[PDB]
């Protein structure tokens, strides 16, 4: 299949640079344009660039002093690089292909980078669990991270029946906090093992958190 | 730069009802206008191309039409996994441009919320701060009241709530209400209670414990 | 609405 593969998500202090690297398969850069997609709160989609085939870029008005893009066919790659950000750059940002070598049809997308603008310090989550008519609801508590995003999953990616994790919200101390629930049937609580895998890619905090009956 | 001016800002339908999204240009673009759906943490998915041209893999209930500056999506038959926002992309003049989005909403019947509470594990009392979470399950509407006590004095401004979007299955929100304590704070008190009010309820729904 | 980056969806 075709697919887009960005770099991991992350802090970037006011005035440096953001890089992002996408890696791509099931076609080859010599072939294909990439193009650089943004979305944020205040401006939603932005069309940012685009390395062709060729090597030439494209860079929109507002970009073409802070914004270089490059790329090694060889090796699938394409890097993105933004210079000087402020705060207002925070934003999620894709790489995207089109249908055809020379259109804008964005059929499609990597998983988007989550990137936020801040002078702030890296801080990995502790978790703690939330411990449990026959329906048992447990979770785990993901609190004191910056910056978003944590992934939370249950069992290895086997439970997801019944799963809520909800919008992290940001505290006064001005770290996010996040649960993640999932409703069993009581009597699975003697047998099943149930386990959420947290990973805090901006800190590299990788903890899974075993969730029993108090 | 062409402004893409998409209304409304929020559709509400009820599921097998017919919906149409529009997308007004600043000017006429012929009919260079792409469609996309974005989902709960999802990056954008092509819809249609070029007003009205179809993709391959999405369901046939996906249409467009229009041509000049006046463009519509339209979904026959609406279904429970729509639940997303729909965005419009003009390309006849460089820079490529996006409209704001349109929220899709989905009506469902009224659901009672299902209220859990669970006190603070005793490893994060070792780090001298105490979370109580309150947990609202699977309800239909949003509107959802919940009211903290700690041996029948309110809490006010110590607690936060994060709800779910639409589940994408069945329709329903779900709703975490964290209380926040000090250490100390929490072991000076007694009885935890979180009281919920929805429509679905004829009467709150209290669910506490005592700490020990 | 106004796009939210931790759910990736419009917020009133
Ligand atoms: C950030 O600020 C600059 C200068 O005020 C402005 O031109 C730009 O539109 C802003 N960016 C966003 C994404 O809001």
């Amino acid at each position: 299949q075709v697919q887009l593969k960005q770099s991991g998500p992350g802090l970037v202090q006011p005035s440096q640079s953001l890089s992002i690297t996408c890696t791509v398969s099931g076609f080859s850069l010599t072939n294909y344009g990439v193009h650089w997609v943004r979305q944020s709160p205040g401006k939603g989609l932005e069309w940012l660039g685009v390395i062709w085939s060729g090597g030439n870029t494209d860079y929109n008005t507002p970009f073409t002093s802070r914004l270089s893009i490059n790329k090694d066919n060889s090796k699938s790659q394409v890097f993105f690089k933004m210079n000087s950000l402020q705060s207002n750059d925070t934003a999620i940002y894709y790489c995207a292909r089109a249908l055809t070598y020379y259109d804008y049809e964005f059929a499609y997308w990597g998983q988007g980078t989550l990137v936020t603008v801040s002078a702030a310090s890296t801080k990995g989550p502790s978790v703690f669990p939330l411990a449990p008519g026959g329906t048992a609801a447990l979770g785990c508590l993901v609190k004191d991270y910056f910056p978003e995003p944590v992934t939370v999953s249950w069992n290895s990616g086997a439970l997801t029946s019944g799963v809520h994790t909800f919008p992290a919200v940001l505290q006064s101390s001005g770290l996010y906090s996040l649960s993640s629930v999932v409703t069993v049937p009581s009597s699975s609580l003697g047998t099943q093992t149930y386990i959420c895998n947290v990973n805090h890619k901006p800190s590299n905090t990788k903890v899974d958190k075993r969730v029993e009956p108090k | 730069d062409i402004l893409l001016t998409q209304s409304p800002v929020i559709l509400s339908v009820s599921p097998g009802e017919r919906v149409s999204f529009s997308c007004r240009a600043s000017q006429s673009i012929g009919t260079n206008i792409h469609w996309y759906q974005q989902r709960t943490n999802g990056s954008p998915r092509l819809l249609i191309k070029y007003a009205s041209e179809s993709i391959s893999g999405i369901p046939s209930r996906f249409s467009g039409s229009g041509s000049g500056t006046d463009f519509t999506l339209s979904i026959n038959s609406v279904e429970s996994e729509d639940i997303a926002d729909y965005y419009c992309q003009q390309n006849n003049n460089w820079p490529t441009t996006f409209g704001a989005g349109t929220k899709l909403e989905l009506k469902r019947t009224v659901a009672a919320p299902s209220v859990f509470i669970f006190p603070p594990s005793d490893e994060q009392l070792k780090s001298g701060t105490a979370s109580v979470v309150c947990l609202l399950n699977n309800f239909y509407p949003r509107e959802a009241k919940v009211q903290w006590k700690v041996d029948n004095a309110l809490q006010s401004g110590n607690s936060q709530e994060s709800v779910t979007e639409q589940d994408s299955k069945d329709s329903t929100y779900s709703l975490s209400s964290t209380l926040t304590l000090s250490k100390a704070d929490y072991e000076k008190h007694k009885v935890y209670a979180c009281e919920v009010t929805h429509q679905g309820l004829s009467s709150p729904v209290t669910k506490s414990f005592n700490r020990g | 609405x106004q796009f939210d980056l931790s759910t990736r969806r419009l917020k009133c």
